[PDB]
């Protein structure tokens, strides 16, 4: 296990009042694993990730990185260890005095690496983040995404064993995908360990191997991406996950929705798949069996660990009796169905 | 109120204050100055009653420049100035390029220049009197270099590896125990117009307070305590 | 404005110039390490040492509290030890330098304080040694403030040298005091003033240009 | 039209090289409309949104907000006008000297509004952003999301006619995000607030944007309704970008087991794309009933707008290779873009 | 240390104190508007006026280039116009204040310059008037730097008043020059130095406490 946090607790005394930003939190990350942190705003996520770097000294708790305990460590040993860990701040903390190239080169300089090596490696990194042409411009001249990519490259400069990332919040979907592909490549090539904060579940179920959830400075639950996004436990956690689902009900249907069934009505229904068999054909089968017609209005469906989960908003077309029979059958097969009205 | 200089000529005036607040019991408010015009400007502006630091050529200068209406109203002490060197006992032992220390103030600057022309080392231009300056040095066979400090600073300059000679006053000379006449290697005879010249305004010179202070200043205690 | 007075003004310019710039240079040589210390040993900083902060701050305040003249005097012997004399231009520079260095250090401390927090956090996180942080982050990023401070300091040093020069020095300020003012010569006074204005304008122009160079 | 930008062009001279951050861009936003901006990083979006506020002065171009031209306007008139426009910066630019409450109150102070009114209105806003309990703490003590909500509340303090968001929900978890966007929609439909916003979360775009605009290399590639942009877009650049916003995941599990060649008892794996299709039209239910094939939804991104349903769907076509190909043919007949990726 | 010397040291303390604090107060009263102007009229700032910037900067540099003594002299008549005398404590304070105000303004400029850009951008975007921005943003947000500058400036003003005091108001520095140094009185000299050290220590402690108060 490349990372181990045990019984971490951190209090802050803002002023009049004191806050338990973190309260007895423990989390372990193997080598070459990818691990996400998620939770409502102000829950402690940034606090925790800083506890790893030891940018926040836990008032009570134990921190271990690469088998080395840090709480009890000299400033010099701590510095040397930190030269193994890359961090990406929410706001990139770049040097204005140095261009893109300089910011990226800095960690290499810290290791007094040869000048030619610095040139080569920094150029490679800039090419990878697509900032090849921007090497000699200053952070004061860069768009948000550009500076974020600068910060990423700097994090990776020294080829650290650990990365502490919302490292993709200022990047368009395409650039986002490029960057995440790169991280995945590094993880599977050089066994890089990564811990990352995000509010974009998209990212989470894109690359996270395991996931962790936080509420009021407490680690509610950790599990695989699927198990968390699929039948989560802990009413707090499952409440959060429900929040992450798309319960849209477009205004068009809201207007036309009738709590009461009328003749020739078409039921409108929300479906939730929680660890359902991907191979199992349920809606095609339903159409063939009951001769109902399921017009997919909206869909969030994701696949992980051989199962498919997520919500699906649809119209059930046919006869009220056929519709109710199809609903019954789908419920038999562990599809959580809720009828919202009749259009 | 009375102006005074922040130079050494101050306990000279503290004994006079003693005698004035002793014999005549007048709450004169004292003042000291670190420049050489502001007592005169104070008089002409009416702040202070008198001033007890300048001499007749300097007075005349101040009545010529800035057009002050003042007149000399006091006797004075001998205030002798003289050359001194702890490096040599004679002028025969003075050599070329040697630096010479003199007070940067106008009065003593000019008087030291005339003392240095008296000793025969340098000679200045014609028709000046007691307030010459470095502008005037026209004969300098030994190539002495003239230095303008705050007077208190040169006596140790005699202890300076650079300085060979310093034109210093007598009270400062006596601070460390060098009298002009015999301890000082070379000296200045009676130079009449360096008088302390207690001054007042032409209008205020006739106030009882003014006269009674001037009295308190000129007395046996002031002359012997000097 | 006689030819001798021309030459005297030339030498006064040279004195003011050497005094000001040499004294500022070495005053920074000194105070910049001191200011970096005062910054770094603060509670919370890279090398946060309360004892050392108190020591350095005490030294700085002590030197600040000495009047210029007592300082020059007490310096006289080591002034000679250094330059072999206690009079003239270099002898004037030495005490000037010692007088200015603490103020320079406090100006530095101020500038470094205006550095952002996240940048110190990142520098520490990367694993840079304190001196690596100083040489690669603190001084670079605070460079505009440092240059503005240097501008301010030299502008002050002009008149400060004018004052403190009068152990055989003084520069244009001494010249203005003696010949411009103590002897009512309007021409000499106006010339001194014009030279001083030109000097300060050049210094401020250089400082502003250099600062704007740094973005 | 609450907002009108015409022929906007902006050059920057970083150093050695000059850059056409924006090149002849024009965009009109009606009153009470919600309008999104999307585009590859470094395309000009932030620059454009700043042009409205005139935080960036276009070298050649025309800006009109509430019928008032700004390029030609006095600094004082410009100030008075700007008191009508709220902005949310990517990095919140909060005052450290002032607590949550103080930052939010500041714009009200600018209008010399009564103290009691300031208290009431600021408290209301903080409750709305859920920062009721944080009013008196400082930004240095706040998590990112909290500071973002502070910035939001301040933007809305003065009840402006126009809002300029620069990724105003990027630091907010899904739940907080939905709460905030619900609030914006309520305001837009209650007080007819006009909104222009930058985002990289297409999710947001198709959540509230009435119309959308796409930017590439300082040029406004296209603007249209959310659907029309995400559904049969034009301009190979634009459609390329939109493709970028699609998932096309092919989970590594299927990648491993994928075979380019059909084998006996194979199950075709197929990607489907719906581009402005009839929602009522049941196609896969109908296909299952007709060809006795089985379409097992592996993954799905489907969104509804303007009476149509669009998005991608990764599925298995189960049955006999012939039945599978016939079903594929029918689905293509009905304008579903089908691509067979392999056989599992 | 006779009883008269005790009283004289008392009055010297009072002189140094009044001079330093009053002069700094009014020097700020002046230079702080001047500094805010120098900041605001820069290329790019809230009220960016090159003509006005050059004018104010010119005034500032001009006053900076006058030696202390020439300034005091030229002030004498206006000094009297103001306080009715050119001698004593207030008469010394006035020229001290005029000498200090430009340096204060430049320090202020420096402080404001260290304000972030995004905050000025936000203040302009909200639609605040220049004076609104000043009173609500520039001075509030730059308050720590301003206070540290004031600390520095008063520490300087101690010795600066010591020097400039000698139109009848010398304070502790004058006393040290006269009785501590001119005429070897070790006790008096050491007493003066200890008082000055205590004063600077008090001022710096106050400044640092206020600074840390602001987060
Ligand atoms: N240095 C600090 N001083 C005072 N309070 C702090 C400090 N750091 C964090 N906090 C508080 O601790 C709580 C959690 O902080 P964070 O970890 O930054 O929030 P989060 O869990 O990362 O979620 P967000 O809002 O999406 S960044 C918040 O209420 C902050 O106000
Ligand atoms: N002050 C500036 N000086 C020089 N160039 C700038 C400046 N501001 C922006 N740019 C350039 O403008 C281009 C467009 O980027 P922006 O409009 O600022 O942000 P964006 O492209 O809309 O979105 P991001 O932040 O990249 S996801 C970038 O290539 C920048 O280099
Ligand atoms: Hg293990
Ligand atoms: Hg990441
Ligand atoms: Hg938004």
């Amino acid at each position: 296990h490349m990372i181990k946090l045990s019984n971490i607790t951190k209090v802050f005394h803002q002023g009049t009042r004191t806050i338990q930003a973190l309260n007895n939190v423990s989390l372990h990350v193997p080598a070459g694993q990818i691990y996400g942190v998620i939770g409502a705003s102000g829950a402690g996520k940034s606090t925790l990730i800083r506890c790893v770097n030891l940018l926040e000294r836990p008032t009570e708790g134990s921190v271990l990185v690469d088998g080395q305990e840090l709480t009890t460590l000299s400033e010099s040993e701590l510095t040397k260890a930190r030269r193994q860990i890359g961090m990406i701040f929410q706001h990139f903390n770049l040097l204005s005095s140095r261009t893109v190239f300089g910011n990226v080169a800095l960690p290499l300089e810290l290791d007094n690496t040869p000048k030619d090596e610095v040139k080569r490696r920094v150029t490679e990194l800039l090419s990878l983040v697509g900032l090849g042409d921007k090497h000699d411009s200053y952070p004061s001249n860069l768009s948000g995404g550009q500076k974020q990519r600068v910060a990423i490259a700097r994090a990776l400069a020294s080829n650290p064993k650990v990365l502490l990332c919302q490292a993709t919040s200022a990047l368009d979907p395409a650039t986002t995908r490029s960057i995440l592909e790169l991280l995945k490549d590094i993880n599977r090539r050089l066994g890089l360990t990564i811990l990352l904060i995000t509010h974009e579940m998209d990212v989470v179920k894109r690359i996270c191997d395991c996931v962790a959830v936080i509420s009021n400075g407490e680690l509610i639950e950790q599990d695989t991406v699927s198990e968390v996004f699929s039948h989560p436990k802990t009413p707090l956690a499952q409440k959060f996950i429900q929040s992450t689902l798309h319960l849209d009900i477009p205004e068009d249907y809201q207007e036309r929705l009738q709590a009461e069934p009328f003749t020739d009505c078409v039921p409108m229904l929300r479906l939730e798949f929680t660890g359902q068999s991907v191979d199992a054909p349920l809606l095609s089968e339903t159409a063939r069996r009951f001769n109902v017609n399921n017009a997919i209005i909206s869909a969030q469906m994701d696949y992980a660990g051989g199962v498919k989960f997520g919500i699906m908003l649809t119209e059930m077309h046919g006869t009220q009796q056929d519709t109710q029979a199809a609903i019954a059958w789908l419920q038999e097969h562990h599809v959580k169905v809720e009828v919202l009205g009749y259009v | 109120k009375v102006g005074v200089i922040v130079g050494a000529e101050q306990q000279v005036a503290e004994v006079a204050q003693k005698v004035a607040k002793d014999k005549y019991g007048l709450d004169v408010e004292l003042v000291t100055f670190n420049d050489y015009v502001l007592p005169n400007e104070a008089l002409s502006k009416g702040d202070i009653d008198a001033n007890a630091f300048q001499h007749k050529p300097y007075l005349d200068q101040q009545l010529k420049d800035r057009g002050y209406k003042l007149v000399a109203v006091g006797n004075t002490f001998v205030y002798p100035i003289a050359g001194y060197s702890k490096k040599i006992k004679s002028l025969d032992e003075l050599q070329d390029g040697s630096q010479v220390a003199v007070p940067n103030d106008p009065t003593n600057l000019g008087r030291s220049l005339l003392l240095l022309q008296k000793v025969g080392l340098i000679k200045l231009k014609d028709g000046v009197g007691l307030l010459p300056t470095v502008l005037d040095v026209v004969e300098n066979p030994k190539n002495l270099k003239i230095v303008e400090l705050e007077a208190p600073q040169l006596p140790r300059s005699l202890d300076d590896a650079q300085i060979a000679l310093a034109v210093i006053n007598t009270t400062y000379a006596s601070q460390i125990g060098l009298t002009p006449a015999k301890d000082g290697i070379f000296v200045e005879d009676k130079e009449s117009p360096y008088v302390a010249l207690i001054v007042t305004r032409e209008d205020n010179k006739d106030a009882e307070n003014v006269k009674k202070f001037v009295q308190a200043y000129q007395s046996d205690e002031v002359y012997e305590a000097a | 404005m006689s030819e001798p007075m021309m030459w005297l003004l030339v030498r006064g310019v040279w004195e003011t110039l050497a005094m000001t710039f040499v004294s500022g240079f070495f005053g920074f040589v000194i105070g910049l390490p001191v200011g970096v210390l005062l910054y770094v040993t603060r509670p919370g900083q890279i090398i946060a040492n309360a004892k050392l902060y108190r020591t350095v701050s005490a030294i700085v305040n002590i030197f600040r509290s000495i009047p210029f003249i007592i300082l020059l005097v007490w310096m006289i012997p080591f002034t000679r030890v250094i330059v072999g004399t206690s009079i003239g231009l270099q002898a004037a520079i030495v005490p000037l330098t010692v007088g200015a260095a603490p103020f320079i250090a406090r100006m530095v401390e101020n500038a470094l304080l205006e550095i952002p927090t996240g940048l110190i956090e990142a520098s520490r996180a990367m694993g840079a040694t304190p001196m690596q942080i100083v040489r690669k982050v603190l001084l670079p990023e605070a460079l505009p403030g440092l240059v503005n401070a240097a501008t301010i300091t030299l502008i002050t040093l002009v008149g400060y040298s004018a004052m403190g020069g009068a152990v055989g020095a003084g520069g244009l300020g001494q010249i203005g005091y003696q010949y411009g003012y103590i002897g009512y010569n309007a021409t000499v006074m106006n010339t001194v003033l014009v030279l001083l204005v030109i000097l300060v304008y050049l210094i401020q122009f250089a400082g502003d240009r250099i600062v704007r160079a740094v973005t």
